[PDB]
DNA sequence: ATATATATATATATATATATATATATATATATATATATATATATATATATATATATATAT
DNA sequence: ATATATATATATATATATATATATATATATATATATATATATATATATATATATATATAT
């Protein structure tokens, strides 16, 4: 029921936001505000590069222990077959895995990944863009999309 | 952008040579000072009182004598928490009002500085992607200008929610996975932490 | 969580000692080799 | 005419030497933190003088 | 009873001295960075030996 009466209460919420737009008193985001509006949206993004450049390092060393375990002559075959499993299901389930499988997942369903790519590439567009970020960061959150794919 | 590459090492020159962080982080003895003054700080958000913050730091400084790669006091513990407190004070560390210490905002980048470094919880968690794709569709429809386009995100909007109504009313809502809520609260919990800093 | 406390100083330690940004910051020509750095990196991304 | 062996020319790989650059180790100069000493500042001990409130005597 | 002068007692302020703590300045020890020197590694210069494909002479 809590959901149901949130959902009620944003359909009013769009409703009379609908109404109004049939009208046509749509209100922008003041020109100004939209300035760190925008540097807001780029600060979020400026995490995710930073922490898969931990994740780098995690399977790294994740790999790396793999080999010098394998390195063990007592490891039967089935000894090293299970550390292999083992050693990526517990990786996937630290914090950085957990990220790295949330962002794959987001792969699965890639409509959104592209979907917002497009806004990104609509809203480095706008007049506020230049003033909000040097041309370095607009070229860099437009490419986050694909950057996260090549990480 | 070059004239902003010369002018750099400038700024960067200037700060770790004054900025108090950056000192502090250089000194030799900066991980025994940063670990006890996050301990203090860490279990009470409201400015400790002087006299219970002297006591507490003594009392720290006491398991650190078995520390003794760096200085431990042989005779007077009370004495070195005092001289300490006085000493932080005197580097802005910590500025004191009405007899309640606080932590300056100095201190409190330095002290995110070491947080961050280790194998951690690290600053950005799954739902962050969610968040900020939440956050990039909310402001395309704001920047856009044309209504029309505005009339089109109301509709597609209104249609996600009036389908979720209709299986809502089903009883067919779904909650959050329980493990994901955790770090999804963890992330709610990342973001707001920055106004406190600001 | 005072145990926390206790082991906290020995990732300080540690870190101090051994992780490759908090000795960077320490070292006297830091400031010199982070701007030129970021300088480098700055202009592109693909490494 | 085809197949096998020798001489030729070309291409390549290799050997040795020279110079250049990298890396490792030692010594040096320098900056940082600590500690020592002095002086100064803060508090408290001890006692005196001063200041205030009161009562008592005197004058109207 | 009012109003002024004196003595009394109580309270507070002040003065000087002792001790304790803080702060400032100088000296010393230690850590960090640089530089010097040695040796080793990488490349290239020079030339030689070897390897491969070809062509020519001989044998079937």
């Amino acid at each position: 029921a809590n959901r149901v009466a949130t959902l009620r209460r944003r359909i009013s919420e769009l409703e009379r936001e609908l109404q109004e737009a049939e009208a046509g008193h749509i209100e922008v985001l003041e020109t100004h505000q939209a300035v760190e509006h925008i540097r807001d949206v780029y600060n979020l993004a400026s995490s995710l590069r930073a922490d898969f450049r931990r994740v780098e390092d995690s399977w790294r060393e994740a790999d790396r222990a793999l080999r010098q375990s394998i390195i063990g002559e007592q490891y039967h075959r089935g000894d090293i077959v299970e550390r292999l499993l083992n050693d990526q299901d517990a990786l996937l389930n630290t914090p950085e895995g957990r990220v790295f499988d949330s962002f794959q997942q987001q792969l699965r369903q890639s409509s959104e990944l592209k979907a917002m790519s497009e806004r990104l590439r609509v809203i480095l567009s706008h007049p506020s863009a230049s003033d909000a970020l040097n041309r370095l960061q607009r070229h860099d959150l437009r490419w986050l999309v694909k950057r996260l794919v090549d990480e | 952008m070059e004239e902003n590459t010369r002018q750099r090492t400038e700024n960067y020159i200037s700060a770790k040579n004054q900025h108090p962080a950056w000192i502090l982080l250089a000194t030799r003895r900066a991980p025994l000072v940063l670990s006890a003054l996050k301990t203090l700080f860490e279990k009470s958000h409201d400015g400790i009182p002087l006299e219970e913050a002297i006591q507490s730091l003594s009392s720290i400084l006491i398991e650190h004598v078995s520390q003794e790669q760096y200085d431990i006091n042989q005779d007077n513990p009370f004495l070195q928490a005092s001289r300490e407190l006085r000493e932080w004070i005197k580097r802005r560390l910590i500025v004191e009002r009405d007899g309640r210490i606080f932590a300056t905002d100095a201190l409190e980048v330095a002290i995110t500085f070491v947080e961050s470094l280790d194998n951690r919880f690290m600053t950005s968690t799954a739902s962050r992607l969610s968040t900020v794709q939440r956050e990039i569709e909310n402001l395309e429809t704001r920047l856009n200008p044309n209504p029309a386009n505005r009339v089109a995100t109301l509709r597609r909007r209104i249609s996600e929610l009036e389908r979720e109504l209709q299986e809502a009313e089903a009883g067919h809502i779904e909650v959050l996975e329980t493990h994901q809520a955790v770090e999804h609260i963890r992330d709610v919990y990342n973001l707001a932490s920055s106004l406190r800093a600001d």
